[PDB]
């Protein structure tokens, strides 16, 4: 639902309202009906309500970064002149409430209304199409309200007490309604730990097995729980039959719950459940006592001592500069490290001194909003500020914003503040330009086939195996392994296959291969999809927003372009690195590569650097010439030691990175082949987006790299 | 003042002892004013009967396990706290429950004195082991709302008696919410939705009627001051 | 918009224009703060749009020499001794010396307390230096900030971003019907209001001979009389109301240079950009969720945030090819009921309330017979109305406008009034609307804390204090520690101390926290006004001490704790809120971003003649632009039919739009889209 | 050439389009957006577009 | 007191530093 | 196994995706059946060969799109891809 | 622990402020009843207020009257503070005529039979020698707050100036409860309601109006189905 003003809906639905005014004989003809709508006769308000009934509208907020920037809603006539927006869709629109407007579009044709009702409805688009993780979830006040009641307090009133002496066990309630009554009188706290007999919540799969196991828990069967009343009230929100969760509801926990709900439970259940979560979160955020005051901003206890120790070290470095023992360029770096360590010590003095009842800590630690760096700047010290040059000033801002900056401290802070605001416009400009380039390069990439039947795929590193025997989960599972489809049966040490070919890698199906010992999977990719123009659905995989296999006809290219271009607002590598990769430029790094596998011949000096390679089979020596300003990459030598700095005698493979930097993709192609250069571009872009906190599935990057290598040149006619 | 007409009360029955009531439409914003009062009046001001304290034979100082039954003391107290009972006598009344041999004890196996009535004779209470015997005394009183066990410390004799929480209120769980309902053109009028789950002692309709009578008397204490005007 | 906006305007220093630079020719180096801008150009007050850094504001004490450079004053230090001799230095002249910070510990004679003091040096170096090296020092702590920036209390506790936004939004304040001076001030409001020029200051000393709402007469000591005329309900440019009101009464001795009458955003001579509102910092049922604002309906009932706005409407009667347009009450095919508010000339009468669509000036223009539609000529024949060769071109009220007609101005070529050639008459109608605060109107404080009104609860729904007084505004707590604008919190605390008053324990000496406070601060009556100068003013120790000795109410009860929080009652349920909530008084301004102007909607309307697409802007009754990115969104959804509908029948399909309108009014289905006219134009241009 | 002239370097594309005498097969998202046809994606592809819906023979008495 | 030169209302300042030169 | 769908969420979008192969196809199904229902309401008083009326019982002043969506939900229509 | 009936007694602080004590109430019940009485008091107590005014020399709000210090808008603001009561429950006209010099107050108004002004000392305007003020005030009876009725919806002509009507006669309502949490058989809450009015009606009469309103409203639950 969305709330729109009556005066807006009257003009938006003007011809429909005229038609209905002439039908119910409120107006003689259509002409006088138009005059009635223009004069706002009191009848129209009763007619307008009948008109907008179940007629969806489209809400849009510029900039339209991704497809969720326009969503369909059911309009509700509300008084006033402002549009009422649902709090959960604020994340998709990136819409705060500080004076920004939205546009409303009214679909007329039956096809357009159907596309709004089915394709663009806000309830049918809970997940992010870029990453598959939910967006319409508790985010600010809601996560705090849920984090409140799902907290265990050791000394809270009404807490369970073991039977001792003449009194039996204290704090064991027969029904959750009895616990509610006890909390109403004032004996029990909502966050106190107690034992409750539950009868309408499925126990955890751990304890459900020992209690029943043979048959599933039934609505009506009882079982004891050691939770809090608030945790039971939270477990009442999510649908019946979901396993009880006795955790503390952090934002990560709620996100995991909603992701599991989207995977297993249907769509309407997820929508209604998140509505329940919204209501409960607001209710309990109102009563969570979250408030900011000057008393709650605690200053570090050892502030003077820490700053005096580091002032001592800074004065010693200044005296070492007075005698000329330190270069002027080195004094700044020395003082920079001194004050960085000082700021770290002050932050550590803040973490331990602040209790967990303090609201400023509760806001940050519950995943609501804000960093602890902001809290340190608030209560501890601003730290090293940057001048318009870029390097940190050798003198930091020792005062905190609670204490009050001095005149010169404020003046030197304004430099970094203003330049940070200034470069943001240009960075957004380049981001949007790259986004539109990506849109045009992949606008016509559509899913036109169900399965192109090619057994080709690519190997994905599911996990790594540690030397002791334990398997460590690879960090790239989320973006490269999940939501994929198999192109080769997964075989462990036994002859049995764990997951068949062509099965969507769900959440438990990844643990199936993880617990089987196999650590590499061959999956179908949009890179290897051999189709004339578009791509097939089987190579593409699971639609991150739909949670199922992609439908035939979905413009996955534009979705990929938007998925890459939406987070491009925040970068430092950086954004020029992304442009270097997508434009196939000769990079700034210009790192060399091993054209032929063999033996290394390091002929290093100081005037320059030269390195030859004796081919492992036939061939002749290949001589290179490189500047001594670079350094060799620690190549995973055949010795199984990854930190083997490339010295002469190492056994490097074909297409192996020699020195650090960025290898020329143009040269990677003419060495290892199109497949490998595609993989290189994919994960090289993924590194830039991963080093910033953005999770984009490799699928969308592969969609673009597929369009980069669709053409070949002609050598002989 | 001015007249405000057509507020109606409609009932939807979920179960035999749980109903939703809608009061619609109410002037902005009377639903918030009366909803909390109606909930508290249901949950706190309906007379009922409940168990005040119990005393189990063989339990004098352990209050940990009872010999011959599978359930410990606290589980017996929990299922006895859910026993629904009504009494016509205002003074406390003592009932006894005795059963020997293996088998199952139910609320129907209790012998109720004249005046009191057990409304769930099929409620499980305890499982009796081989050659097992269970003798327990139950004190039943009349009250309103919910009173903790600690205040019942005086009603237990210094001889194995353990006070229990008393659920005097015949209603178990009541919630409410207010929505918007447009009567004519403005969409500010309030629609109150009450959800009441009670015990088999009385139906939700009678509980709501009792809360209404009590609240009419309560605000009539203020109405008896001047008897002035106000639109209906 | 308000006097401060005009003053700031007159004190702007822009880099754009002839001889300067182009906006496309301005890198990130011309825009950022330079160390020579200290005490000359403000490093805070500057727009955050595309003109960031290119437009600054002159510092307070700064001045311009006849050469063109900006000089700033400094106190000359002889031999480590501060002297009252003040000299203005230029930029390079300042670089040839070293200057000490304004807040330096100084002996009563003038010698610096510490040998090493924070000192600024050329190339923007900040370091300690011996006391025998200081050549000059700053005049005032606020020497580096602008006038608007110097008006932010506790500015030293706000980050530069939100400080920039607060200074920029102070200039967007709307003059309210009645004005309240802020409880927590800075001292700059008085001089800002006086130097702005929107008040009435007495030129010469004397007594008030006759005071009226129209004018004030001053009888001087020598014997002469000077009369100042009040500017009443004048359209103040950007549509705001510039209204002056006398302050003095009959027979009041007034000195020279004293404010005898103040205008918009002024209270007793001080800048009153907003109102003092009782604020509570707590989330409330999600209606204040992320930067939304909950207001008490009292502010609507008592006109606390009500503002007057005036719009100018203009129309002219010219000479056409078939005659001359005439302004007349006789309009073809209009009832005597729509023309009931017009006088005998066809002009709306003074005092009439006019909604949107009402006729303001009745003008008819003669149309030729050869310009008639076949259907229009048949319709003229089937009604027998001959001699109607004129069509209606009256001046009507635009969509979204409504108010009382307060003024009419008529200029006639017949009456010697010099109009442009070809114009016979000209009418201007002034319409005044009284806008109460509404859901969606943008409020903001002085610390860059902005937000729209998400809900206006009834006065009983508001969380009320122990004595029953409900709060006026509810601000979400989550949007406080991110922005690093703790000033609004401090302003709150001090605010409450100003509303209630305080009394420091005088027995057993002066306490250790109030040792630095002036003796005038040890006792305060309720509703007292205070000053927190920028980079000076109240410290957190004195504020914490003041919160501990707040004066009780009329019943003798202290409502807020020494922590600054108070116990609130949920007005909807009645149960008190489980934890104490920070409650105080904050100065809130009504910004000139109201939903009454920003709401717009269009079914059909005018189309651009060349491209045959709907017009743009609200004033032209245009539609919204479905841009390129929105088309990408549609394509990503796969909504082919919606996109085609948007780009054809709903935009530039000449025949498709009319048939769609007919199909809607007929109840039929939506027809098939045609070919866009813009594509035809593209082909004709390629040709 | 119609999809390219609306992206970048309009004159540089139009010159080479007129010299090579290129004919544009109007089958693409951008082209159909410009000319007003249904985009060949989503509900615009021929698989979903040309579909006949008919009720099952069961019908009410009136 | 703050700004005691034109005849303004008596706004009391938390000033610790004197103003040597007026605006 | 869910709360009653209110407003535009009825019929549930999950069950509607069962009688159909994809979201995009359900769009066209509903739209064309809605055009049929609208033509029935506009050709009820005149002419023969009018499109098949509402298969299910229509609510008062119910949009043809909603009636078509419910008829799709009740397995009363066919298709031709 | 058995029912004793609750009693309500009144204590008078000033002529327009009273405290009411209701005891005994069930534990937890006091806050809810205090809030219900407060919410009914602040919004649904019948009162009288001025609907529109009419000054002879003016046509709209945004002008001035010769000889008076306040403009018309400021005069209307000062008239918004007028407390008045009416027995007619129908529109009735009050008159005000005053010649300068002097001050026009709410006592200079001549109220027709049935209506009465309760603060004759309220400042309205300052008139110099050349000042003359003639004003008609239309007073109606209602409840709550209604904005100024438009001239397009009403039949009032051009010279009439509508004003916002603040009908509510109560000024400030609060409450506090004293709970007896002594772990014994007898727990009970005592509610203390505090009602302050604007001399239009006494606090007990306002509480009685709220009591009748709530008795009538809560009677809806007593009727069966």
């Amino acid at each position: 639902q969305c709330g729109l003003p009556k005066l807006m809906a009257l003009e938006l639905f003007k011809p429909f309202v005229m038609k209905r005014l002439v039908d119910l004989n409120h107006a003689q003809n259509i002409k006088s009906a138009k005059r009635m709508v223009e004069r706002q006769r009191p009848q129209v308000w009763d007619v307008l309500e009948e008109v907008i009934a179940e007629h969806p509208v489209l809400l849009n907020r510029a900039p339209t970064l991704h497809r969720l920037g326009i969503q369909a809603f059911e309009p509700m006539l509300v008084e006033g002149k402002a549009i009422q927006l649902h709090p959960l869709v604020c994340e998709a629109f990136n819409a705060d409430f500080d004076g920004d407007q939205m546009a409303v579009h009214l679909p007329l044709s039956a096809e357009a209304q159907a596309e709004a009702r089915i394709l663009m409805l806000s309830s049918n688009n809970i997940l992010s199409p870029a990453s598959g993780r939910p967006l319409a979830m508790p985010r600010l006040d809601m996560v705090t309200g849920l984090y409140y009641l799902t907290t265990e307090v050791p000394g809270d009133t009404g807490e369970y007490q073991p039977a001792s002496g003449d009194h039996p066990e204290t704090g064991v309630y027969s029904s959750p309604a009895e616990a509610i009554m006890a909390a109403d009188r004032g004996v029990l706290s909502v966050r106190a730990k107690i034992k409750v007999r539950l009868t309408q919540l499925r126990p955890p799969v751990e304890i459900e097995a020992e209690l029943f196991g043979h048959s599933g828990w039934q609505p009506g069967d009882a079982w004891m729980a050691e939770t809090t009343l608030g945790r039971v009230m939270f477990n009442e929100l999510l649908p019946l039959g979901y396993p009880f969760v006795n955790k503390q509801m952090h934002k990560k926990v709620q996100a995991a719950i909603i992701n599991d709900l989207a995977e297993r439970y249907p769509m309407i259940v997820v929508a209604q459940t998140v509505d329940k979560l919204k209501d409960a979160g607001f209710y309990w955020a109102t009563r969570s006592g979250v408030t900011v005051s000057m008393a709650d901003v605690l200053v570090p206890p050892r502030k003077k001592e820490i700053l005096d120790h580091y002032e001592e070290r800074a004065d010693k470095v200044e005296k070492q500069f007075q005698r000329g023992a330190l270069n002027h360029d080195e004094r700044n770096e020395a003082l920079v490290e001194i004050w960085k360590e000082a700021t770290d010590e002050v932050g550590q003095a803040l973490r331990e001194h602040y209790p967990d009842d303090n609201p400023i800590i509760t806001i940050v630690d519950s995943g609501a909003t804000g960093n602890f760096t902001q809290t340190r700047t608030l209560a501890g010290m601003k730290g090293l500020v940057t001048n318009p040059k870029g390097e940190f000033i050798p003198r930091p801002v020792k005062s905190s914003f609670r204490e009050g900056l001095t005149v010169l401290e404020y003046f030197i802070n304004t430099h970094g503040a203003r330049k940070g605001l200034a470069d943001t416009a240009l960075r957004t400009a380049d981001s949007g330009y790259l986004t539109r380039r990506l849109v045009d390069v992949s606008q016509d990439v559509i899913v036109r086939e169900h399965d192109c039947q090619t057994e080709r795929g690519i190997v994905v590193e599911l996990a790594e195996r540690a030397p002791d025997g334990t398997l460590i989960r690879d960090p790239y599972i989320e973006t490269s392994a999940y939501a994929r489809t198999l192109g080769t049966d997964a075989v462990d040490e036994a002859g049995n296959v764990i997951v068949e070919r062509g099965q969507d890698l769900g959440d438990p199906e990844i643990d199936a291969l993880l617990a089987a010992g196999i650590t590499q999977v061959k999956v179908r990719s949009v890179l290897t999809c051999a189709t004339s123009t578009g791509v097939c659905a089987t190579c593409y995989g699971r639609s991150m927003a739909t949670g199922k296999l992609v439908d035939i006809g979905e413009a996955v290219g534009i979705v990929a372009a938007q998925s890459i271009g939406e987070p491009g607002t925040q970068l430092t590598g950086g954004l020029p690195r992304v442009q270097e990769l997508f434009e196939a430029r000769v990079p700034r790094g210009k790192a060399p590569i091993a054209d032929v596998t063999g033996r290394v011949r390091l002929e290093d000096g100081e005037r320059f650097y030269k390195i030859t390679i004796v081919p492992d089979d036939g061939g002749e020596e290949v001589v290179y010439d490189k500047i001594s300003k670079r350094q060799r990459l620690r190549v995973f030598k055949h010795e199984d030691g990854s930190e083997r700095v490339l010295s002469d005698g190492d056994h490097v493979e074909v297409g192996q990175q020699l020195m650090e930097g960025s290898a020329d993709p143009h040269e990677v192609l003419r060495v290892q082949g199109p497949r490998e250069v595609q993989i290189h571009l994919v994960r090289e872009v993924q590194e830039v987006y991963r080093a910033q906190g953005v999770s984009i599935h490799d699928k969308h990057i592969e969609v673009i790299v597929r369009q980069m290598l669709r053409r070949v040149t002609i050598i002989d006619s | 003042m001015l007249i405000s007409q057509r507020p109606t009360l409609s009932e939807d029955v979920l179960t035999d002892n749980r109903s939703q009531f809608v009061i619609e439409p109410l002037e902005p914003g009377f639903g918030y004013t009366l909803g909390n009062s109606l909930r508290r009046t249901l949950l706190s001001s309906i007379p009922g009967a409940a168990v005040t304290s119990i005393r189990i034979d063989g339990v004098l100082h352990e209050f940990t396990t009872v010999p011959g039954v599978k359930e410990d003391v606290t589980e017996i107290i929990l299922n006895l706290k859910s026993l629904v009972v009504s009494s016509e006598e205002d003074e406390p009344v003592t009932m006894y429950l005795r059963k020997q041999g293996p088998g199952e004890v139910t609320a129907g196996d209790i012998v109720p004195p004249a005046g009191v009535t057990v409304h769930n004779p099929g409620m499980h209470i305890a499982t009796l082991n081989d050659k097992g015997k269970l003798e327990v005394e139950l004190v039943v009183e009349r009250g309103r709302g919910y009173v903790p066990a600690v205040q019942n410390r005086a009603s237990g004799a210094e001889i194995g008696r353990i006070p229990v929480d008393s659920i005097y209120s015949p209603v178990l769980k009541v919630t409410y919410k207010v929505d918007a309902t447009r009567v004519e053109q403005r969409t500010d009028f309030d629609k109150l939705i009450l959800d009441v789950e009670t015990k088999n002692s009385i139906s939700p309709r009678d509980a709501l009627a009792s809360a209404g009578k009590t609240l009419v008397e309560l605000f009539g204490l203020a109405r008896e001051l001047n008897v002035e005007a106000e639109g209906i | 918009n308000n006097p401060l906006s005009g003053l700031t305007h007159k004190r702007r220093l822009s880099a754009l224009g002839p001889g300067g630079l182009s906006r496309e020719r301005a890198g990130l180096e011309v825009r950022d703060v330079h160390p020579s801008h200290y005490g000359r150009m403000c490093p805070i007050e500057t727009p955050e749009g595309p003109n960031i850094g290119l437009i600054g504001s002159l510092s307070v004490y700064a001045r311009v020499n006849p050469f063109g450079f900006i000089e700033t004053p400094y106190r000359k230090v002889v031999d480590g001794v501060v002297s009252d001799e003040i000299v203005y230095l230029t930029a390079d002249e300042e670089d040839r010396h070293v200057v000490a910070q304004a807040n330096s510990p100084i002996d009563a004679d003038g010698r610096f307390v510490e040998p090493r003091v924070l000192v600024r040096r050329k190339a923007g170096e900040v370091e300690y230096v011996p006391s025998s090296e200081v050549d000059y020092m700053d005049v005032s702590p606020r020497q580096m900030v602008s006038v608007a920036t110097a008006m932010i209390p506790f500015l030293e506790h706000d980050d530069a971003n939100r400080a920039l936004m607060g200074a920029n939004m102070q200039r967007q304040a709307v003059p309210l019907v009645r004005s309240e001076a802020p409880l927590v001030g800075t001292g700059m409001e008085l001089r800002a209001a006086i130097d702005a020029g929107d008040v009435v200051v007495a030129e010469e000393s004397g007594v008030i001979e006759e005071v009226s709402a129209d004018y004030i007469t001053v009888m001087h000591d020598n014997g002469t009389r000077r009369t100042y005329r009040m500017r009443k309900f004048a359209r103040s440019n950007h549509g705001t109301c510039a209204n002056q009101c006398p302050i003095v009464d009959a027979g009041d001795r007034v000195e020279a240079g004293q404010v005898i009458a103040d205008g918009p955003c002024t209270d007793d001579g001080e800048m009153a950009l907003g109102k003092n509102l009782l604020v509570a910092i707590m989330p409330w049922e999600g209606h204040n969720y992320e930067d939304a604002i909950i207001l008490s309906n009292r502010l609507v009932e008592e006109d606390v945030l009500t503002s007057i706005h005036i719009e100018e409407h203009e129309i002219d009667a010219r000479d056409t090819k078939l005659g001359a347009e005439e302004i007349t009450r006789d309009i073809p095919n209009i009832s005597d009921e729509v023309l009931a508010d017009l006088d005998e000339r066809g002009i709306v009468r003074i005092g009439a309330e006019v909604r949107d669509g009402d006729i303001l000036v009745g003008k008819v223009t003669p149309k030729g017979e050869t310009e008639l539609t076949p259907e229009e000529r048949l319709l003229r024949a089937i009604f027998g109305e001959k001699a109607r060769e004129v069509r209606d071109t009256s001046l009507k009220v635009p969509h979204g406008e409504s108010g009382k007609v307060i003024g009419i101005r008529v200029f006639s070529r017949e009456d010697e009034d010099e109009l442009p050639a070809g114009v016979n008459e000209l009418v201007r109608v002034y319409v005044a609307q009284k806008r109460k605060i509404s859901d969606g109107d943008k409020l903001a404080g002085r610390h860059g804390n902005k937000g729209v009104i998400g809900k206006i609860l009834p006065v009983e729904d508001m969380p009320f204090l122990a004595d029953g007084t409900p709060v006026d505004i509810i601000l979400n707590t989550h949007g406080v520690p991110r922005r690093m604008n703790i000033g609004q919190i401090l302003e709150t605390h001090l605010g409450w101390c100003a509303h209630s008053g305080w009394k420091v324990d005088a027995a057993k000496g002066v306490p250790d926290w109030a040792a630095r406070l002036p003796d005038e601060l040890l006792e305060a009556q309720p509703n007292a006004i205070v000053s927190t100068p920028v980079f000076d003013g109240a410290q957190e120790a004195e504020l914490q001490g003041l919160l501990s000795c707040t004066l009780p109410n009329r019943d003798g009860d202290v409502l807020v704790d020494a922590d600054g929080k108070a116990m609130l009652f949920d007005g909807r349920s009645g149960e008190p809120f489980p934890y104490p909530v920070t409650v105080g008084y904050m100065y809130i301004m009504k910004l000139h971003h109201l939903v009454d102007d920003k709401i717009h909607a269009r079914s059909t309307g005018p189309y651009s003649m060349i491209t045959q697409q709907p017009l743009g802007g609200k004033a032209q009754f245009g539609g919204q632009r479905f841009g390129e990115m929105e088309c990408w969104a549609m394509q990503a959804y796969g909504a082919a039919y919606t996109l085609q509908e948007l780009l054809t029948i709903k935009s530039d399909d000449t025949v498709g739009r009319v048939k769609v309108y007919e199909a809607i009014v007929k109840g039929e289905n939506i027809p098939e889209p045609g070919i866009p006219e813009s594509f035809k134009v593209l082909l004709k241009e390629l040709q | 050439w119609l999809s390219a002239a609306s992206f970048q370097e309009t004159t540089r594309v139009l010159t080479d389009a007129a010299i090579n005498c290129r004919s544009d097969k109007l089958n693409g998202l951008k082209e159909n957006v410009i000319i007003g046809k249904l985009i060949p994606a989503g509900t615009g592809i021929n698989r979903y577009r040309n579909i006949a819906v008919q009720p099952t023979e069961e019908a009410r008495a009136a | 007191s703050n700004n005691s030169v034109p005849g303004a209302p008596n706004r009391v300042s938390f000033a610790k530093l004197r103003e040597p030169l007026e605006v | 196994g869910y709360d009653t769908p209110l407003g535009i969420t009825n019929p549930p979008i999950d069950e509607l995706l069962d009688r159909v192969s994809s979201k995009y196809a359900l769009v066209i199904y509903a739209a064309k059946r809605a055009r049929q229902i609208n033509d029935y309401y506009n050709q009820l008083g005149e002419g023969i060969l009018e499109y098949v009326g509402p298969l299910v019982e229509p609510g008062l002043q119910e949009k043809p799109l909603s009636i078509a969506l419910r008829e799709i939900h009740a397995d009363l229509l066919e298709h031709t891809e």
